[PDB]
């Protein structure tokens, strides 16, 4: 079993660019790639975005296009998220988690890789945003 | 050149009992390799 | 984006017997030339959350001798043979169709 | 429905083409169907749901359906064996 970590700046203020990291285990990013995912008080779960070893396509929600953004870097061996505008209702977690499963063969767009799961959560992100 | 006549599309015709028939035929000669209880389901396969 | 339904929002069932949960959407969730795209997670409080049911019906690992979920779809369903003194936790269904891999809202459960 | 087109890649040949001149009148061809060919999916995990899904684009497959009851020989005339016999001088 591998498990992932987060990291952050705890403490935050509002306005702010934030950068939240993803602490990436002994997997390395050539292997099965990793999405972000956001939790809510009081509201259901909203997605942030998927990544993949060689970046790419990086489908991201329509909602968050324009304002939310992920990178990838081999050597840091780490997937960065930045966030600027914050909202009222940012007070609340962030979750790194993988996705193991895989499904292609020689048919489906030439060897195109297809990936549906998430994979063991984080721990999690505790932030407090205030004056 | 011009077109004779009235402009239509072109097409092919498979009986359907032939058609099903061969894939249950073939369908339960298959399961002996993978197992008994196993499901078979057919693609279509996507742009190439 | 879809908005997904969780019924019984809130569940209260006696250990040892068997409880329903279902899902359901609006737009089908047949992917195109591809399968159904829905999981299960559980969250307990104080611990990390899981994934317990893959696909439509593959059991990935781990646990799941106890959930059960089957069906085409559209109003999805799952189904628990014997409910355990690990059971304790909010329910989440999950719908990752086309675009956006969103969440459902989620699913208390009660022991007596 | 499908459709129709001229120019074609038949043995792809990235280098090469050819074009299809037109048939005059209209064309009623029948024919039967011998073989499909079928290309299993990932190895995802052990599922009994499995799909099985068409292939082709390999030419080499089309002919394998068709010469795989032979197999070339080469005959060696020459033979050794023990026997009891005596060359005279
Ligand atoms: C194997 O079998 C699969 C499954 O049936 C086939 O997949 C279908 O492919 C066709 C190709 O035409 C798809 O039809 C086209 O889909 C496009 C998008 O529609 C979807 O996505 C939009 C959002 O982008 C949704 O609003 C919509 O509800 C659908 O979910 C469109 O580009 C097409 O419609 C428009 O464009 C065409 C021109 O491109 C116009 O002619 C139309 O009038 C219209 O303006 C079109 O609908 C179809 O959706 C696919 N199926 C499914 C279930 O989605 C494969 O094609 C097939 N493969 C082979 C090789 O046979
Ligand atoms: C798989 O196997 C099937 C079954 O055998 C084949 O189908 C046969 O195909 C052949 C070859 O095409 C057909 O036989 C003859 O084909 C010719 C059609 O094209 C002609 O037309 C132009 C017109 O100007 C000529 O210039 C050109 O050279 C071609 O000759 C015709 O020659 C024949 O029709 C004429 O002659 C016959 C007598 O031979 C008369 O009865 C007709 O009225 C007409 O005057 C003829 O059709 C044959 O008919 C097809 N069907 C069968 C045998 O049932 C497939 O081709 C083969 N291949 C594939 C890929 O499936
Ligand atoms: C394609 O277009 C050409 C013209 O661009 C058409 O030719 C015309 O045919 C009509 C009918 O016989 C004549 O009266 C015109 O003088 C022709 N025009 C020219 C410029 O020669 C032709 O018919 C069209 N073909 C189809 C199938 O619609
Ligand atoms: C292949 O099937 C199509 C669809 O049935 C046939 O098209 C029909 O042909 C008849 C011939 O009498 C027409 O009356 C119909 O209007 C056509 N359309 C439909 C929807 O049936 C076609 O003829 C068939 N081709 C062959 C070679 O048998
Ligand atoms: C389905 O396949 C998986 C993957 O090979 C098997 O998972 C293994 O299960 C054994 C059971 O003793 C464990 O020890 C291994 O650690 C598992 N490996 C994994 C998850 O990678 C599973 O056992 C198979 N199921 C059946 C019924 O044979
Ligand atoms: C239909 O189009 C064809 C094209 O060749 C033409 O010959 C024919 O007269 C047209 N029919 C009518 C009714 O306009
Ligand atoms: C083919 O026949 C089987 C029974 O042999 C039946 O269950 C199935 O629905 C048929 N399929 C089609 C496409 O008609
Ligand atoms: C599986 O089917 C084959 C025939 O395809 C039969 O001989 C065999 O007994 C079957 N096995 C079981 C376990 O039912
Ligand atoms: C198809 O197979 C039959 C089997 O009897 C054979 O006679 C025939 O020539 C083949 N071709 C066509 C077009 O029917």
């Amino acid at each position: 079993q591998v498990q992932l970590q987060e990291s952050g700046p705890g403490l935050l203020k509002p306005s702010e660019t934030l950068s939240l990291t993803c602490a990436v285990s002994g997997v390395s990013i050539t292997s099965y790639p990793w999405s972000w995912i956001r939790q809510s008080p009081g509201k259901g779960l909203e997605w942030i975005g998927r990544i993949f070893t060689v970046g790419g396509h990086t489908d991201l929600n329509p909602s968050l296009k324009s304002r939310v953004t992920i990178a990838r870097d081999s050597s840091r061996n780490q997937v960065s998220l930045i966030l600027r505008s914050v909202t009222a209702a940012d007070t609340a977690l962030y979750y790194c988690a993988r996705v193991p499963f895989y499904w292609n063969n020689k048919s489906w767009y030439g060897g195109a890789y297809q990936w549906y799961a998430l994979d063991s959560w984080g721990q999690g992100v505790a932030v407090t945003v205030s004056s | 050149g011009d077109i004779i006549g009235d402009i239509r599309q072109a097409h092919c015709n498979v009986s359907k009992a032939t058609w099903n028939e061969t894939l249950g035929k073939v369908v339960k000669q298959l399961r002996k390799h993978f197992g008994n209880n196993t499901i078979i389901r057919f693609a279509n396969s996507s742009g190439g | 984006d879809i908005v997904m339904t969780q019924i019984p929002v809130s569940l209260s069932v006696t250990p040892g017997e068997p409880a329903s949960i279902s899902c359901s959407s609006s737009q089908s969730l047949q992917h195109i030339s591809g399968y159904t795209y829905l999981d299960w997670y559980l969250q307990k409080p104080g611990q990390s959350p899981q994934l317990l049911i893959s696909r439509v019906s593959g059991r990935a690992s781990g646990v799941p001798d106890r959930f059960s979920g089957s069906g085409s779809g559209t109003d999805f369903m799952l189904k628990i043979s014997r409910v355990e003194a690990e059971d304790v936790g909010i329910y989440y269904c999950m719908q990752g169709t086309q675009l956006p891999f969103s969440f459902g809202q989620g699913t208390k459960v009660e022991i007596k | 429905p499908c459709r129709i087109k001229q120019i074609i890649n038949m043995w792809q040949r990235i280098g090469q083409c050819m074009y299809a001149p037109p048939i005059q009148g209209v064309i009623r061809c029948v024919s039967n169907i011998t073989g499909l060919i079928l290309t299993r999916d990932g190895g995802s995990t052990n599922s009994t749901t499995e799909t099985f899904r068409p292939g082709g684009g390999d030419m080499r497959d089309n002919w394998r359906s068709e010469l795989y009851k032979y197999k070339v020989v080469k005959i060696e005339p020459l033979g050794v064996a023990p026997t009891r016999c005596k060359r005279r001088v």
